């Protein structure tokens, strides 16, 4: 039910 | 199955199977990348997490299904919900097995560093939801020092709006709510954290913003359920 | 795999991974089941092609990502679509394998008859999909017998209303449309079938009317897409 | 592009 952090953090390095 | 393969095909190849939505394939091939010994760079790391983190994604997805039709009731039910439990512990088992075969120890930056701890704290986490008894006493503890590592780190070699630092804390909010009952702690960190970033999104470009306040939303959408 | 597991303990877990979206598992489960050697039931014939579709599909929708890709184009994107198209020729031809070793010729009544005969033409279409050159010339022969095998009995032994009728002539007309370059027999098959299925809707129950109405439904929108 | 069979054809026997 809680949400957690995509895979990808952001787009670039 | 993937040491005869160059690694910029393996990389080439876990691109393409995430554009065919073929994430076991994709983790295969990102797996074989890490064996190669070498370091990963952003994007590669950002493959490998993708890739597991939708194949465990699947494995959860059905023992939760599995789970709560064996809770409502033969041995059917239990064999195959232990069947997905048993296949998702592999697939952390292996996660946990890359960073510990050698992707801590050669991390050095903080971006890397703080990545795979989150990484490591976050599958002990999945292993922590199927886990009863004395053996989940232990796996919380290790999901707890994992992010608790990478926080620290975090805190001292990021500013508050780092996306990896971000969704770090979120993750760790997680944890304290859903896995070690501890909703104050969740509430206290997200609360926190969102605070942090709000006042040092002033510094950040439009890009850089976006990837904040992205995160930032989670923060406060899991603060909107938890309160 | 599943030589020790009762018959009847492959149903229902079966009927479990399709809950959890195990569609593998079910499949796995299913080919289980008809190795047993006993004829399958009415429920069991949607299981088991619930399963093995759901398999195919997401190869199909993998295959075309990657055929898309290697289009517009290292060997790395061949060797990958490559890859993904053995394992779908594989699954067509455990499918194909189930079928003819030994559903098909334990099958008397029309209706297992004629839903085993249409899967053959199915996987045998989805070969089609894949093939190239003269390959591709008797595959597309297979699949367009077993269809017309299929629509012989089919006209004979059930009413033009129902629904394993519907979507063998649906998907036989998709074959004309899509694989064998005949757009005027797809349309012409469509259109006749939709008709006469319009004209027998007066003899079916409010639950019969709903099964039939749906595939109607896709008729008329192939219609609609090709003309 | 066309649409074929869902792959059970009716709820019943
Ligand atoms: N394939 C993906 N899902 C991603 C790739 C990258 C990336 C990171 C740095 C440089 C180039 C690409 C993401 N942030 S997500
Ligand atoms: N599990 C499924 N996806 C289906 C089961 C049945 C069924 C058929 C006859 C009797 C009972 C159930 C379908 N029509 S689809
Ligand atoms: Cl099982
Ligand atoms: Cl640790
Ligand atoms: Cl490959
Ligand atoms: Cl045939
Ligand atoms: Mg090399
Ligand atoms: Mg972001
Ligand atoms: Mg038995
Ligand atoms: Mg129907």
């Amino acid at each position: 039910r809680s949400h957690s952090s995509p895979a990808s953090l952001q787009l670039g390095t | 199955a993937m040491g005869s393969m160059e690694r910029a095909s393996l990389i080439q190849k876990a691109k393409l199977a995430e554009q065919a939505e073929r994430y076991e394939d994709m983790a295969a091939f990102m797996k074989g990348a890490v064996e190669k010994g070498e370091e990963l760079s952003c994007e590669e790391r950002n493959l490998l997490s993708v890739a597991y983190k939708n194949v465990v994604g699947g494995q959860r997805a059905a023992w939760r299904v599995l789970s709560s039709i064996e809770q409502k009731s033969g041995p059917e039910v239990r064999e195959y919900r232990e069947k997905v439990e048993t296949e998702l512990q592999g697939v952390c088992d292996t996660v946990l097995g890359l960073l510990d075969s050698h992707l801590i120890k050669e991390a050095g930056d903080a971006e890397s560093r703080v990545f795979y701890l989150k990484m490591k704290g976050d599958y002990y986490r999945y292993l922590a939801e199927v886990a009863t008894g004395d053996d989940k006493k232990r796996i919380i503890d290790s999901a707890r020092s994992a992010y608790q590592e990478a926080m620290d780190i975090s805190k001292k070699e990021m500013p508050p709006t780092n996306p990896i630092r971000l969704g770090l804390a979120l993750n760790f909010s997680v944890f304290h709510y859903e896995i070690a009952n501890s909703p104050e702690e969740a509430i206290s960190l997200a609360k926190t954290t969102f605070d942090e970033a709000m006042a040092d999104l002033h510094t950040l470009s439009e890009d850089s913003y976006k990837d904040s306040t992205l995160i930032m939303q989670l923060l406060r959408d899991n603060l909107t359920l938890w309160t």
